[PDB]
Parts: structure tokens; sequence; C-alpha cells
């Protein structure tokens, strides 16, 4: 990589020592050697980037978003130099957008990624990279306007490949996303060996009918992404207790399941009052899990954060569940009203993480037509009666009854946690 | 959007530096 123009050739040997001893770990001392760089020749790009480097390596030493700040500038000043390097100038932006999706400046990484592509239009990796910058936002129609670029003039670009299969996927276009996918895992280009890619093509091909959806989760278990065939959750603490069912006794949560079931009724009524009184409380299922049917939520804690307004709803209820941190704690689980009417069918899915149990409560239950599967073994609801199952394992549930059927849904943290992990773990 | 019941999301989490 061509990194020094005309007139950082003739002070390469100032610009050597300094990077030796960036090198050498010696981190304040090549800051100092870099700024006083600076200081004697301002119009150095080379100087400027190891000022950039070094302020980017001091920030990790502290941990310090502050001192990071001033990297992603010191990273833009080398690219309003004259004269910058093509290498150099795309090494500083790339790093400083990298860098400022770290903090999560998302909408600065993305303006440093427009800057880079309108640079170097014809690097097609610098306009894969935008496309990630569009997705990590959120924004799937511009993410897709770019990955339509990218495979006009490399077809066979496997990065592009799987993420436009992605967002096919995404937009509910199973059939189609299927070959994006595939061919994009089995192209091999770096950055397409990745479980999001492995889970989302096995469960296209899952719900168009296609046998050759769980060879492709073998192929992911043996790769590393999924602890299992049927565990295929991706946000994981290795070494958990995996297994599809739990008992109460074994979670070690009595006292939550005991009260659950002793208050069940004062539970039902109030979500019964809702659905009457406040129906507008219920929202619809939003992540595409249905094949078919209403299925409808009412939540009371998400992320370990009580909703205020849905507790005013269900007063009782919620001032039985703040004596208990496992659950209310829990900030990769919900406390949630569900319910489900007659024609649904979910999908089989996982849930994200391994970090969760999963507790249903049951409120009102027909006596016939509703069962959820969780790995090979299929069960039903008791009103009254709490279940234990494990949602990052593949599950599946059906409504074939003549009356709607509510559940309670409490999720807990993992029992083997510690509790500096439920202090630490980012919340999902 | 939230990765509540499934993965739906590019990414899950949110980064906030260190
Ligand atoms: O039966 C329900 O209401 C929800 C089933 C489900 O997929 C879950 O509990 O994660
Ligand atoms: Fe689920």
């Amino acid at each position: 990589p061509k990194l020094l123009n005309k007139f950082d050739k003739t002070i390469k040997a100032e610009l050597d020592a300094a990077e030796k001893l960036r090198k050498r770990g010696k981190i304040e001392e090549a800051v100092n050697a870099f700024k006083e760089l600076v200081r004697k020749y301002p119009q150095s790009p080379r100087a400027r980037y190891g000022k950039a480097q070094c302020e980017d390596d001091l920030a990790e030493k502290r941990r310090s978003n502050e001192v990071l700040r001033g990297a992603i500038e010191t990273y833009q000043e080398v690219a309003s130099l004259p004269d910058v390097p093509a290498d150099l100038l795309k090494l500083s932006l790339k790093r400083r957008s990298d860098r400022q999706q770290f903090l999560g400046h998302m909408r600065g990484s993305l303006l440093t990624l427009q800057r880079l592509v309108q640079l170097f239009p014809n690097d097609t990796s610098l306009k894969n990279d935008l496309g990630v910058g569009y997705l990590l936002i959120g924004d799937n129609d511009n993410a897709k306007k770019v990955y339509e670029e990218v495979l006009s003039v490399t077809p066979n670009d496997g990065f592009a490949k799987v993420h436009y299969g992605f967002i096919l996927k995404a937009q509910n276009k199973i059939a189609e996303s299927i070959p994006y996918l595939k061919e994009g895992i089995e192209s091999g280009d770096p950055g397409t060996d990745d479980g999001r890619f492995y889970f989302h093509l096995g469960d296209a091909m899952q719900r168009v009918g296609n046998k050759e959806a769980y060879k492709w989760y073998e192929l992911g278990h043996k790769r590393g992404h999924f602890a299992s065939v049927w565990q295929r959750s991706l946000y994981n603490v290795n070494g958990l207790k995996a297994q599809p069912w739990w008992t109460p006794k074994e979670t070690g949560y009595t006292e939550l399941v005991k009260s659950l079931e002793r208050n069940w009724k004062l539970i039902r009524d109030e979500g019964l009052a809702v659905m009457d009184k406040a129906k507008g409380l219920f929202l619809p299922e939003d992540e595409n899990l249905r094949e078919k049917g209403d299925w409808s939520q009412f939540t009371l804690w998400q992320q370990g954060r009580r909703n205020e307004n849905a507790c005013k709803g269900a007063p009782k209820t919620c001032t039985l569940l703040e004596k208990f941190p496992e659950t209310t704690g829990c900030r990769r689980g919900q406390i949630k009203y569900s319910i489900m009417h007659p024609g649904t069918h979910v999908w089989p899915h996982t849930g994200p993480t391994n970090c969760r149990l999963r507790m249903h409560l049951g409120l009102v239950i027909p006596k016939e037509g509703c069962k959820i599967r969780c790995a090979n073994e299929t069960k039903t609801w008791e009103e009254g009666k709490v279940l234990i199952f494990d949602d990052s394992f593949e599950h599946e549930v059906w409504q074939d009854a003549s009356s709607f059927r509510l559940i309670f849904i409490v999720d807990v943290w993992h029992p083997e946690l510690t509790p500096q992990q439920r202090r630490s773990l980012p919340a999902i | 959007g939230k990765c509540k019941d499934g993965l739906g999301e590019y990414t899950c989490t949110s980064l906030e530096g260190f």
C-alpha cells in the first residue's frame, strides 16, 4: 500500500521512527512523537495518519470514548490535506467509519461511507460496506438499491449475494431469497460464512417446504454457528445447560412459579379486562413469524424496562411481578400477555439468545386445538399451570380451537448465569 | 426494530462504544 506522497518520502526517516514507538507499545510516547511531526509538518498526510492511529490505540488502552472521538476527527483531517495518496485516503476514512459504528454514530458512519463511494466509484467493496451501513440503521430499501448496483457490475460477488438474499427474506420474498443466500454462502467469499445467513436460508427453505433446510442447519452447526441443529440462537453464552423443556425445580425459580400459579386468576382477569376495554393495547405480532392467523401481544416489561402505561392497565399483575428481579431485570426477555385465535399457525423459529428461559402461564385455554412443539416434543397448556421451555430451540405453535387462547409469557435469566453476567450482557 | 421473539434484524444489539 502506497502511503507516502512526494513530501512524506523526504521525511520517511522521522515517520518510521515514530511508528516504531507505536509498534513497540509505547503509545503515549508515539502520540507526542506524531504530534510533534504534525506541528513541524502540518501538511504531511502520513504524520497526520500516525497521530490518528496513536489516538486510536490510546482510546483502547483507556477504553475512552472521548479519546476515540478525537481520533475520529484526526482520521478526517487526513482527508482534508493536499496530495493525499489514494491508499492512505481510503484507509483513514474506512477506519473512521468503523470507529463511528463502534461508538454508535451510525448516521456519521453512513456519511463517511457515502464520501468513500463518491471518491472511489469503482471499488465495489466500499459499496458493500455502504450496504452494511444502511442495514445497521434498518434502512433495507437503500441497502437493497446498493447491492443491486454491486450485482450489476460484479454478478458473482458472494458478499453482495447473501446480503441481497437477507433483504429479500426480510421483505417476505421467501422463494426469491433462497438462490441469493445459497449461492452467496457457497461462494466462500469473505463475509459469507456467517450464522445469520445459515439461519435465514434454512428458515426460508422450511417455509416453502424444502427438505434441504436441515442440511444447512447441519453445516451451520458444523462450522460453529449453532450449538446444535435444534438450538440456533446466535447471541449466546457458551456452556449454559441446553435442554428443550424444563421443570420448575430445575430452573430454581420455584417462588416465581408458585406465585404465578397461586395468583393465576387475577392475572387472567386483568388480561381479559384489557381485551374488553382497551383492546388497542394488544399489538399484532410484527416479526413475520406467522404463516396465517391472528396473534397479538400486550407487553408489560421489555429489555428489563417497565412499560409504565401498560402497567396502568394491569396494575395488580405488575405489582406482583416486581418482587422477582429474575424476570423484571431480564434485559434479554419480555413479560407479556399473548392471545392467539383459531386458524393460526406460527412458523418454526428460534429466539435470538440462549440466555433466557421462557415460561408460559395458561390463562384461557380451549379444551382442544392448541399445542406447542419444542424440538421433537409437542405439549399443551393448562389453565393456571406453568410450562417452561428454552425458546432458543426450534418451536412451533398451532391454534385450531373454536375460541381464543390466552397465555401469560414470563422470560427469566438462564439460571446458570452469574450475577456479573446478568448485569453486563447487552440488552436484546 | 427489536429481536423480541426471533432473529429478524441484521443486528439485535446496539453499539455504545466502550
Ligand atoms: O403461543 C404463544 O403465544 C407464543 C409462542 C412462542 O412462539 C413463544 O412463546 O416464544
Ligand atoms: Fe417463539
